């Protein structure tokens, strides 16, 4: 059994969805080292069956400014998938970046 | 009976910078659904590194054709086998960075 903080991690993305920062907690949970994620779009990692739903959730984030993703799968580093729910927030300036608070719903499947 | 195919241009990173409207019949997406995205985003997880390595090599091959087969996720969320044939173009009157031209055909894996 894991405590809430240990299943949560933050990530930051450019408006093109590429990772620009990820907390080190992701490593224990999904296998990735943060620096290997950098410069790759979120889209590289969604299961095929979640892809279209994520595109619609992204539109909503861009029109509303904040969105909760609802349940999706991230490809894990050594294959299989982990279920996540994310709260996304756009940071706008003087859009600049997207901040994601990511909560793991499952082990690697 | 024609194969179903469409042309695209990419930057050296893999991002679609041009997409021929024959894509709608080939894979189901409007060109604007592909433009600005990296081709690897449409690629099966088992094939994504081969596709990244292929974009990386085609620029070393002196403008000659490099082919790759990979599973592409159609607009219906289904994996379609694609054979992408790619080569670089650089206009010798200039020193602008080369880009990659691809022809993308749905093929059988058998
Ligand atoms: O909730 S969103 O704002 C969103 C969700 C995830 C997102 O990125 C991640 C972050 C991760 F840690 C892992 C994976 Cl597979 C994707 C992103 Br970017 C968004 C914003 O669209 C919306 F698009 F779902």
């Amino acid at each position: 059994f894991k405590g809430l903080d240990s299943k949560t991690f933050l990530s930051e993305h450019s408006m093109d969805m590429k990772f620009t920062y990820c907390d080190d907690r992701i490593t224990e949970l999904i296998g990735y080292h943060p620096e290997e994620l950098l410069g790759r779009s979120a889209y590289e990692f969604y299961h095929a069956l979640d892809s279209e739903n994520m595109t619609k959730s992204h539109q909503n984030l861009c029109t509303k400014g904040q969105v909760v993703s609802g349940q999706y799968r991230m490809l894990a580093k050594h294959g299989g998938y982990v279920w996540l729910e994310t709260q996304g927030t756009v940071i706008y300036n003087p859009p600049q970046c997207i901040m994601c608070v990511n909560y793991v719903l499952s082990e690697i499947e | 009976c024609q194969p179903t195919r469409f042309i695209s241009r990419h930057n050296i990173e893999g991002i679609f910078t041009f997409v021929d409207h024959r894509c709608v019949a080939t894979v189901g997406y409007q060109p604007q659904e592909l433009l600005g995205k990296n081709i690897v985003e449409f690629c099966h997880p088992e094939d994504q590194q081969l596709l990244r390595d292929s974009f990386q090599q085609v620029v070393k091959l002196k403008g000659q054709v490099l082919s790759v087969m990979f599973r592409f996720r159609s607009k219906n969320q289904e994996w379609l086998w694609m054979r992408t044939s790619s080569f670089t173009f650089q206009n010798p009157y200039s020193d602008e960075i080369e880009y990659i031209i691809c022809t993308n055909t749905n093929v059988k894996n058998s």
